[PDB]
């Protein structure tokens, strides 16, 4: 029995998020209203205090004389679907005849969008993201030529046997998905759900995954959360013998049904590595351009 | 009304005369977890006084050639009080924070700081300078403690991102003509309802002077900077033996 | 079967095609979503957020890069003299690249609306002064004196308790929208100029410093819009990210 | 459509209209979002708001 | 005819595509279905079924493989000493591969819910003893003594008529789901440890044996779930099945 | 000894909280577990060899020749199912030919 | 659909929804099954059940 | 899938075919239209001049 | 195989065949072959005026 008083008046057990703000609609920009001259004391919108860390609130009406303007300019193309749902390159897989990378007619690619910076710098504006996807595969020889060849793809989730060869038993794909496709056909294209254990893909993890005495030889696991490693993507030329033709495979990602959180700044230095925000130190270029004099253009 | 403020949580209390308004990070207050969002079945513990009070970390100095600092939360309190001695026992953790910063000066001094709160502030090394040499940051730069760690390249915040855009986060300034403190309140920012307190480090406080300190001789040169903070709505779960790290 | 007739636009992959594609994992129900603070539904919530402006973009070396953030004001005779200038072109190369506004106008060609530039004074409490901020619309050359920039949109600010002032750059254009500007015939879409001047002087007593610093803060108003998304010029990659 | 609520946005307070053929809703189209904003979450998140005309510090 | 326009994802065979295909035998009506006992509509009906756990997985030779099934308990001084340990990771290599639960989590990546481990004592009726079963959640190292494992979830059991006890491994996780674990960064999804200890001793009179045996029985509870089906690592085939 | 499983639960052994579980059980069904294609056979029609050189081949319909799919069905004893076969033809190099 | 009841599940006590074009229902889609369970068929099949709290052997 | 049967007049580009084509810029709303003097809806307005 | 890419104003014009402007993350693009029919897309009114 809760007979004391400090337990009755307690704030413990509050599953509610006190929100000061509340969203509003805005299918168009704001309509500028009319104003006239004012010569009063006290009222003074220009003088702000920015130490508080809030933005200004002065407007065209309260600083100068305006007219009425009925703005019909939409705000629909600044949304996230209309900003992210545009395909871009995320990977490349080579299957050459004789080389050093992948000569035996198979290749494994670790699913990771962070290898090309047009698409990485768009997502790295946000921290947590929750999105479906739509991959697309474009196969071609180095010359762009199109050849009559059969190909197999296989999504290898975590904990599953990675194939070690072209004639392996992991290619029966009884439970894993797969995509047979030819090059004479159009690009392959499939859809993807949100596959994480968590509730969002975080592009930035500040911590270590495991416990232990973190020595210097195990600092390569800084910034590694396994709730983003969504597995592996395998590919091979179907057959028992080697192929007559080299090949290259390009992978495009298109995001849809997006939700984002946590705005944060944007990269200004060139990328170097993956899963790693490192920058060159002796080559810190400014954020932008420069000139000769503050008093002159 | 907007200048004078007081902050009473726990046994402790803070006053201030030349302050500004209070900020709520990302527009909402802390909270305890819902029975829908949560996943673990064990009943937490919620002390409500012994942990939710103001702790004072360490007192820096602000010279003219200073560059900046950062602190990682909630790493700062893992060896301090009944808070820390719960966070070692348990495995799961949830909390908010109130954050108060001090720097006083007379009416002849001048300067400005920027007091920002950035979630998931990964640190990045310089790649040997040439760019090719892959490196990684050591343990004393990612969890430096309560004694803080000093920046080397503050224009990029040591992560390839400018400081010019750090105001989009919950920020405040300390312009010594106007104010002398900055109060910031923050909820629990993570994709998961509970998460560890020792491995993971949810956000980092930054303090970077933009306009440098300056004065004239005969005036007091020592201009400290003190950092005060309080947990709020703290929960714990997964009891077992104490783990330092 | 049912007669069909394949038209052109067939066996093509348009990247921006909002169409249906096949799934791989049937009856897959993902993880539920808890409340995460900071959900942003549109980018205009960010373009209405002040970020520091680099008016002092003269230095280049890696030690003096923080000097870009603020420009000084010192004590002068009192003739009404020039301190700083900069353009009102966000998408153009200049001070505006430091912003989150000038980087989100790289992913969008055209823009509109009114802009706002807030200044702040990091000087001593016992200091005084007044300044004449101006906005010189297109067409007109850079003002040579303080009695010429005055004829345009201008603001006057007294140093005091309220340590800031807001200049507002309204929307003055023949066009509803403006594609970004550069040297050439695309200076048809130039915004103008800002041109700061001294109205009285920078006065200060004995014991205090003779030089101070001003910080600026660029942002937008509620009538800003953007459209016709594209890819930016700054591709932050030399070779292969390994 | 007698399909499943597998999409990522299941649980959001906005309305979409989409086109689909397979039983799995993460294969649907992006569609149109609901047009909303909340700049006071990032620009004026203060506890005690202030008036435009009247000066903040008093 | 009716205009069409073939989009990508054309002339592809996705194995997991629930679509329509043509038949070969029209007007074929198959044989009716009688009642057969044992219809199973879902796999969770099986994951809630106890199967023996191989805690004693030290032997390898084909004669002593039945020794894996049970571990002994003998008479000791009474200092509170260690008997056995094992992890609570079903999908990981270990004792849990003997189960029908640990083999149905090979065909599914992620898991959830609470687990249960039941023990049983095949000793003599005239014997007595007590034991301290414990569950040490993640993060914490393996306990060195009995006064350290005690600080976690633990159960105490007296030997008697009821020849069994149930330890319950509740769901303690930051995540709603857990992909399977192994040495590396995927120890972020480790479940914990079980660590059995002596509370008093193994007491027995004259005439009876000095050593006994304990059998274990692993299973799940009603909040277990699995998703994201895949193919297992164990492919039981060398060459061609002829 | 009775040969029935336990019935103890989290509530009756320790102290729990309320948790509103929304985790589906739809992907553990049999259609969502079996309706995933896999290899069941191979038929060779080579030019000159010893198996089937004369341009024809007979294959005895039997799924029990590859163990990814055999070990899924051998969990059960009696099964009643429709099916959907699919045929992929190719030379040994993977090349595609007009035949 | 004016098709035939040739499918294998004709006679089961669950409901499906499917998509078909040919007149033979074994060419239809798999679809969605009805979500049900019966663990007491394999875990507690005893004749005289017992209570959780009260011990079995008495 | 749904049986189809491609008839002739297939994979042809007739210039005067009033048909549907795919877009490139989704959610693109263009500039509004002010009143411009001299709107001509048909050429017969000119042949009578 | 062929690639097309609409380069709006203010965007980086490619200077080579192996350039980085071809990732087309935000710009549109059209992959197409010659064995296929003609490519064909729609266009809005894109002016500021
Ligand atoms: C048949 C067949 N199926 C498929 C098929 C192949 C792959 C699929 O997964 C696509 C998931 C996309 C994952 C996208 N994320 C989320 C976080 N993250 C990273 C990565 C590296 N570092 C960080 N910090 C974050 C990342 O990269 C689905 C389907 N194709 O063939
Ligand atoms: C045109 C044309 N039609 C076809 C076409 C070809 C074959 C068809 O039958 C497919 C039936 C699948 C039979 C599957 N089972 C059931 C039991 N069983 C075995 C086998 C060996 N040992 C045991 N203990 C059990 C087995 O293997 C239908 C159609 N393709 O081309």
């Amino acid at each position: 029995g809760d007979r004391v008083a400090d337990v009755i008046e307690s704030s413990i057990g509050d599953s509610v998020s006190r929100a000061l703000t509340h969203a509003l609609p805005a299918p168009t920009g704001q309509n500028t209203q009319v104003s006239s001259h004012r010569l009063d004391t006290g009222k003074v919108p220009a003088l702000q205090a920015a130490e508080i860390g809030a933005s200004s609130n002065a407007s065209d009406e309260s600083m100068i004389e305006t007219r009425c303007v009925l703005n019909s300019h939409s705000t629909a193309e600044t949304t996230l679907d209309s900003f992210f749902s545009r395909a871009g390159l995320v990977g490349e897989i080579d299957l050459p005849l004789k080389g050093t990378t992948n000569p035996n007619g198979y290749a494994n690619w670790d699913i990771d969008i962070t290898g090309y910076a047009q698409m990485r710098r768009k997502v790295e504006l946000f921290t947590y993201m929750r999105f479906d996807a739509e991959f697309t595969f474009v196969a071609c020889t180095p010359t762009g030529e199109v050849v009559p060849q059969l190909l197999q793809y296989m999504f290898v989730p975590p904990g599953a046997p990675k194939p070690d060869s072209r004639e392996s038993l992991a290619w029966q794909t009884a439970t894993n998905p797969s995509v047979f496709v030819k090059l004479s056909d159009p690009p392959a294209q499939v859809s993807v759900p949100f596959m994480s254990p968590a509730s969002a893909y975080q592009w930035f993890y500040d911590g270590y995954p495991t416990f232990g005495e973190h020595k210097q030889e195990k600092d390569l696991e800084y910034g590694a959360m396994p709730n983003n490693m969504m597995g592996t993507f395998s590919v091979r030329t179907v057959g028992t013998s080697k192929s007559k033709y080299p090949l290259v495979v390009r992978i495009y990602m298109r995001m849809k049904h997006v939700r984002a959180w946590i705005p944060r700044p944007m990269r200004n230095q060139n990328y170097l590595f993956k899963a790693n925000p490192n920058y060159a130190g002796n080559s810190i270029k400014p954020t932008g351009a420069s000139r000769t004099a503050i008093t002159t253009l | 009304s907007d200048r004078v403020a007081q902050l009473t949580i726990g046994n402790s209390t803070i006053t201030t005369q030349e302050a500004a308004n209070i900020i709520v990070g990302y527009g909402e207050w802390p909270s305890y977890c819902s029975d829908s969002d949560a996943t673990a079945v064990d009943k937490p513990t919620r002390p409500d006084v012994s942990v939710n009070r103001f702790y004072t970390l360490d007192t820096k100095l602000w010279e003219k050639s200073s560059k900046g600092w950062y602190w990682k939360f909630p790493d700062v309190l893992t060896e301090t009080g009944v808070f820390g001695q719960n966070a070692q026992f348990h495995y799961l953790y949830r909390s908010g924070f109130c954050i108060h910063v001090q720097c006083n000066a007379s009416k002849f001094h001048q300067g400005a700081l920027l007091v920002a709160v950035l979630p998931e502030y990964v640190i990045g090394t310089v790649a040997g300078g040439t760019g090719t040499e892959d490196t990684h940051p050591p343990y004393k730069q990612t969890q430096p403690g309560a004694d803080g760690f000093e920046l080397q390249h503050p224009y990029v915040l040591d992560a390839g991102i400018p400081i010019s855009q750090l105001t989009v986060c919950p920020h405040q300034w300390i312009n010594l003509r106007t104010n002398n403190c900055a109060t910031i309140i923050v909820p629990y920012i993570n994709a998961l309802p509970f998460d560890s307190a020792l491995n993971h480090c949810n956000f980092g406080l930054l303090v970077v002077p933009i306009s440098p300190l300056d004065y004239d001789q005969g005036a007091t040169p020592v201009i400290p900077i003190t950092i005060t903070l309080a947990p709020m709505c703290s929960e714990f779960a997964g009891l077992r033996q104490a783990v330092t790290q | 079967g049912f007669p069909t007739e394949l038209k052109p636009g067939t066996n093509q992959f348009l990247t921006t095609d909002d169409g249906v594609s096949a799934p791989i994992l049937p009856n897959f129900h993902p993880t539920p979503c808890i409340h995460i603070p900071g959900e942003v539904r549109n980018l205009l919530e960010l373009c209405q957020v002040e970020t520091i402006l680099e008016v002092n973009n003269v230095p280049t070396n890696a030690t003096s890069l923080m000097e870009r953030l603020r420009f000084p004001v010192s004590a002068q005779a009192g003739k009404g003299e020039l301190c700083a200038v900069f353009r009102a072109d966000p998408g153009r190369n200049g001070p505006w690249q430091s912003t989150l506004l000038g980087q989100l106008c790289g992913y969008y060609t055209q823009w509109s609306g009114s802009l706002e530039v807030t200044f702040m004074f990091t000087g001593s409490f016992m200091a005084t002064g007044k300044m004449l901020i101006a906005y010189t619309p297109p067409g007109g050359p850079l003002p040579k004196d303080r009695a010429t920039a005055m004829l345009g949109t201008h603001v006057i600010w007294d140093f005091g308790l309220q340590s800031s002032v807001t200049l507002v750059i309204p929307w003055i254009s023949n066009t509803h929208y403006r594609a970004h500007a550069r040297d050439g015939v695309f200076d048809y879409y130039t915004t103008g100029l800002v041109s700061i001047w001294y109205q009285t002087n920078y006065v200060v007593p004995i014991g205090a410093p003779n030089t101070a610093y001003i910080i600026a803060l660029a942002a937008a108003q509620k009538n800003f819009t953007m459209k016709l998304c594209k890819d930016a010029s700054d591709i932050l990659q030399t070779g292969t990210i390994q | 459509s007698h399909e499943n609520s597998n999409s990522a946005t299941e649980g959001s307070t906005i309305n979409y209209t989409t086109i689909n053929y397979y039983k799995d809703s993460y294969a649907a189209t992006a569609g149109k979002q609901s047009l909303k904003q909340d700049p006071d979450k990032f620009a004026n998140p203060v506890k005690d708001i202030f008036t435009e005309m009247a000066a903040p510090l008093k």
